[PDB]
């Protein structure tokens, strides 16, 4: 019964961000790439504010691009939250910068409509595609403007501008 | 350890109105959200022993989580919603167009598999936006009205550990496999026989009981008073009927 159990045990540690119990459970072999209903992995949970757990989870081979009921990957959630440091580590372990979802939402789309230059910039420096289409018919730029962040609304247009 | 056979939160916590209360999400797939703002209210009223009782805001939770709580009106999950509550706080938010709380709900009500004076629901839908300000005039500000939890967690697949969590700390939340014979539930202890599955939505458990012998979990749904038995429905307690026992989460509020 340790399958579903250890899996849940790690899911709770990552979600509670209990680094030491993370450290143990995986070393003994918790799945890391485990999945509950919905489609959430630990790396999804740890993409909140826990960098060592995000490190260790990738170093034991967690799918760096798992998607859920929705379509988000840990890189999505991180972009939303912020956590520049985690997202740099996500990109470097092979995150898709254009990991899309049932809405057509990329980490760039979420990052300007939740207000965060720093992260949108890294996504940009890292091949983030600017032109893309969220089905609601909204590029990161609409979103950027649409919500409340004119700063980011600027940087997004000059890059597309040279387009 | 010992536990009565018919425990009822609304009963042992008579001083806590939000328990008795039933809500409406109106064309949003806010399964998790309403089930959560719902336990975190009776629980806040309980943890302070009714010194404080507030309607925690579905609206807020719904729109201010982000991809970390799912896709707004298209589904979401309690683990992050409850630990979202412990990690960032939720504000006050009574029913639709009601002028109660920092953020009253902003999806109008509707009718869920029932015939009645209100409009017929639009089938899941459109996430509202996330304004972090209150309703003009609501006196204590968004930063000032936030309510934080002290910690967030699951209970185990056993019933005893779920039945016990409600006893010491208050009504808890969960999800379950949905069936069409469930829509149309009016009274008595539901049990699946003829239906297609249709999803897994979240709810709020607040007691249990034995009825006519068939054992069961007392639950509050987010489909409103004319649905079910006034909003409420008993379900099979003991076999993890429809996964109703597989995912149970609860958090304790912040003392002070």
């Amino acid at each position: 019964h340790h399958g579903s159990d250890l899996g849940k045990k790690l899911l709770d540690a990552a979600s509670a961000g209990q680094d030491d119990e993370v450290r143990i459970l995986i070393a003994n072999g918790a799945d890391v790439n485990a999945s509950d209903t919905y489609g959430r992995t630990p790396l999804h949970a740890a993409a909140w504010g826990h960098l060592e757990i995000v490190d260790v989870l990738l170093a034991y081979g967690a799918d760096v691009n798992a998607s859920d009921k929705w379509g988000y990957t840990p890189l999505h959630l991180a972009a939303n939250e912020g956590h520049l440091e985690i997202v740099e580590v996500l990109l470097a372990n092979g995150a898709d910068v254009n990991a899309s979802s049932q809405r057509g939402q990329t980490p760039l789309h979420v990052a300007a409509t939740w207000g965060h230059l720093e992260i949108v910039d890294v996504l940009l420096a890292n091949g983030a595609d600017v032109n893309a289409n969220d089905r609601q018919g909204k590029t990161p730029f609409d979103l950027a403007i649409d919500n409340g962040n004119e700063d980011i609304a600027e940087v997004l247009q000059k890059a597309a501008k040279l387009n | 350890l010992k536990l009565p056979a018919s425990f009822d939160a609304r009963e042992q916590w008579p001083q806590c109105p939000t328990i008795k209360e039933i809500r409406d999400q109106g064309s949003c797939g806010s399964c998790w959200a309403f089930g959560a703002v719902e336990a975190i209210s009776d629980r806040i009223c309980i943890h302070t022993n009714a010194h404080v009782s507030v309607e925690v805001s579905a609206e807020d939770l719904l729109t201010c989580c982000g991809s970390m709580c799912g896709d707004g009106c298209n589904g979401g999950y309690p683990a992050e919603a409850w630990n979202f509550w412990t990690r960032k706080g939720l504000v006050s938010g009574g029913l639709y167009e009601s002028h109660v709380g920092c953020r009253p709900y902003s999806i109008p009500p509707c009718e869920h598999h029932v015939n009645g004076s209100r409009p017929p629901c639009t089938g899941e839908g459109d996430t509202p936006k996330c304004s972090k300000i209150c309703e003009p005039g609501y006196s204590p500000t968004y930063k000032q009205d936030k309510h934080y939890g002290y910690n967030s967690y699951s209970v185990s697949n056993s019933e005893k550990d779920i039945m016990a969590e409600i006893y010491k700390n208050g009504p808890v939340e969960g999800a379950f496999s949905v069936y069409s014979d469930f829509l149309l539930y009016k009274s008595g202890v539901y049990q699946h026989v003829t239906g297609e599955m249709m999803g897994g939505h979240a709810i709020r458990i607040l007691g249990w009981g034995v009825e006519n012998g068939t054992p069961y979990w007392l639950v509050a749904n987010s489909w409103n008073t004319d649905w079910g038995d006034n909003g409420f429905f008993k379900i099979l307690r003991g076999q993890d009927h429809c996964g109703i026992e597989s995912e149970v989460v609860a958090g304790i509020p912040r003392t002070d």
